[PDB]
């Protein structure tokens, strides 16, 4: 009753590659568990963005322009106000 | 206990390539689409966009990150540095 | 010569050294894609890296590199087109004496650009000045960003500063509806109004007829024919966004048309969306054309000037660049040892030039 | 393209006492009148944990709405300590100052906030009960967190 996930597929030297060009510097060893759980939720929240906009559209293939209309449903993250 | 110190960056460049390997993000993105309980699948350019914007998504996550632990007076992140990276984001 | 150029627009007193490393202008690949049934059209590539030293001590020899800045320069028969690839600084500047507080790095950069466009121009041929501005650390010098009095501006920070970089040369023609001249500037992720923030304050009182700073991109003064697929009307750079991109939707190809991006409003629609653009800072494209009226073997004769080979050129660079400037000794350091390794790569004892300023306003 | 954004937020009080009221000096800018008015939440992260021990301190209304650039004074009242995980109240957390029109969320910007003891002895041995009038807060304001949620106005 128990299927697998293919978000453990996602391999912990590219989480750190990530973090490295976060900026980051050192990172704990139980932290990928959590990282896996953002990214996943993420894409989640853009792929069924995306999905009901092709749905209703009535076409049968998600085209990249879905998926740029699904990413403007998440907003802009900035510094600053300028 | 796992706690890795990342390579220093000695130089910068201005387009980068991604990083997390387009099959094993294929799959997933198949997996999601199928769990979310509808028959159409994507395009190769779509989950191109579609990791381009998750990487994205994740260096900024873990530029706001290293800032908490920064703030923390720290240098080692932590799971609720990202917690906390996520709320001040604005997420839930 | 490029250090009187120089010496003109910096402060009176201000004393600092500069070395200009370039390459012969040789064949290369075609900076924009093929039209399909069409051989590529030949294009002359010539490189060039200035960079500004100065002294913390006004007797000893002591010499620490403060900037600088590398262009590409591209030639085809019908466009010359300039591309600022990469810029950076250490911060030591602050141990120049009486370093006042005009913006020196922008006057640099100006003055090398200026000099650059100048030595370039070609009669009755369009010339192009492309640059892709975003904020990060360090771009050629390690450890530099470690270095306290090192401030890297941020996006909006320095995509206003290239653009304060940028308007003083445009400002040096005419308006477009004698050498006419206009500048392109795009920050994905914004509209126009949003956009138009970013340009100089000049921009604000140009006749809105003819105006000097666009939010656009300028395609049909780079391509004489709209109707080739967009493929063919964006610049490939090296280290580039547009050519990262441009490379992945090529991969659609089996007629020219991706099957994706149909037109250059979409690719641009797309290209604020991509992993560069996106990543919680901003970033700025910049252009700006230049049309003609109508439209040793040098112009640079300074002790500064070294013409290496292509292969010299990339170890000198890669040499400099691979350095460390953590603190000031490891600065003046890699700052002797690359003076010491471009002397030896020219075949000299040494090479760079002194420069001091006449301007007094 | 937005009608309304934020040109700047400025804090006055800070660093503050943790039950002191956060006030928070807003420069707006608005490029036409609006039928209905401005909306300001200003959340508390009691604990990053769950999205549960969050606390909305305040919610002004502001209408109408003048062309132009705009100051204005925002007063919120400190967050609940009975709401508060007794571990995770002392150290960094977040705030969230929400800005909404006619209900629609269309701005949201992020603070991170460092909990912090008065005096060394108590930042050293901090004690089981948490000394909370000797406790203030230092909120980072060099980089808020701006995000910016494209929406229908009139």
């Amino acid at each position: 009753k128990i299927l697998r996930d293919n978000i453990q597929g996602i391999t912990k030297p590219a989480i750190r590659r990530l973090a490295r060009r976060g900026g980051v510097k050192r990172i704990s060893g139980l932290i990928y568990e959590e990282v896996r759980a953002v990214l996943k939720s993420f894409l989640e929240s853009v792929i069924r963005d995306s999905v009901t906009y092709t749905e209703h559209a009535k076409r049968k293939t998600v085209t990249s322009l879905d998926v740029v209309y699904a990413l403007k449903r998440q907003g802009r993250t900035l510094y600053g106000f300028g | 206990p796992g706690t890795v110190a990342l390579r220093e960056i000695r130089r910068f460049q201005k387009s980068t390539e991604l990083l997390i390997r387009k099959l094993p993000f294929q799959r997933l993105v198949r997996e999601i689409a199928q769990d979310f309980k509808t028959d159409l699948r994507f395009q190769s350019s779509a989950i191109g966009a579609l990791q381009e914007s998750v990487e994205a998504y994740l260096v900024s996550l873990f530029e706001d990150t290293n800032l908490a632990a920064i703030h923390a007076k720290r240098v080692t992140i932590q799971k609720k540095d990202i917690k906390l990276a996520r709320r001040l984001r604005g997420e839930r | 010569d490029l250090g009187d150029s120089l010496a003109k627009v910096l402060p009176t007193g201000v004393k600092v050294t500069i070395r200009h490393i370039s390459s012969a202008p040789s064949p290369c690949v075609a900076l924009f894609a093929a039209p399909p049934g069409e051989e590529p059209e030949s294009t002359f590539c010539e490189n060039h890296f200035l960079a500004v030293s100065i002294s913390p001590n006004e007797n000893e020899e002591s010499e620490v590199i403060i900037f600088g800045i590398e262009v590409l320069v591209y030639g085809t028969a019908h466009l010359t087109t300039i591309f600022v690839s990469k810029a950076d600084s250490t911060g030591y500047l602050h141990l120049l004496k009486n370093a006042p507080k005009v913006s020196l790095l922008r006057l640099i950069s100006n003055a090398f650009l200026s000099f650059l466009v100048q030595t370039h121009q070609r009669p009755g041929v369009r010339l192009m000045v492309s640059l892709f501005a975003r904020a990060q650390n360090q771009y050629l010098f390690p450890g530099s960003i470690e270095n306290p009095e090192k401030h890297v501006l941020d996006d909006r920070g320095l995509i206003k500063w290239w653009c304060r970089v940028i308007d003083p040369i445009l400002r040096e023609y005419e308006p477009e509806t004698k050498s006419s001249a206009t500048a392109f500037l795009i920050v994905p992720g914004c509209d126009k109004f949003e956009t138009r923030g970013f340009f100089p304050i000049t921009a604000r009182s140009d006749g809105k007829d003819r105006p000097r700073w666009l939010n656009s991109y300028p395609l049909h003064q780079l391509c004489d024919n709209p109707n080739a697929p967009p493929r063919c009307l964006v610049p490939r750079f090296p280290d580039d966004p547009k050519t990262r991109f441009l490379i992945d939707l090529d991969d659609e190809l089996p007629s020219g048309h991706w099957r994706s991006v149909k037109s250059l409003a979409q690719f641009w629609e797309m290209m604020s969306f991509r992993q560069e653009c996106s990543a919680g800072r901003l970033v700025g494209f910049l252009w700006l054309v230049i049309n003609p009226p109508g439209l040793f073997f040098w112009p640079d004769t300074g002790r500064g000037h070294a013409v290496l080979s292509e292969e010299d050129y990339k170890a000198a660079i890669n040499f400099l660049i691979d350095q460390d400037f953590n603190t000031k000794h490891k600065a003046i350091a890699s700052t002797k040892a690359w003076a010491e390794k471009v002397a030896s790569l020219a075949d000299q004892l040494w090479v760079g030039q002194r420069v001091e300023g006449r301007n007094a306003t | 393209m937005s009608v309304v954004s934020l040109l700047g937020v400025k804090i006055v009080n800070n660093p503050a006492p943790f039950l002191a009221p956060y006030q928070f000096e807003i420069t707006f800018e608005c490029l036409e009148q609006l039928q209905k008015d401005l909306e300001w939440k200003l959340t508390y992260v009691g604990s990053a944990t769950s999205s549960e021990y969050d606390q909305e301190l305040d919610s002004l209304l502001v209408g109408p709405i003048p062309v132009g650039v705009n100051k204005f004074l925002f007063e919120a009242d400190a967050p609940d300590l009975k709401r508060i995980p007794t571990s995770e109240i002392l150290g960094v957390t977040v705030i969230l100052l929400t800005c909404s029109y006619d209900g629609r969320e269309f701005v949201r910007v992020g603070y991170y906030v460092n909990n912090e003891y008065d005096s060394e002895e108590l930042t050293q041995d901090p004690p089981a009960k948490p000394i909370i009038e000797r406790i203030r807060r230092n909120i980072l304001a060099e980089k808020p967190r701006v995000t910016r949620f494209a929406i229908k106005w009139d």
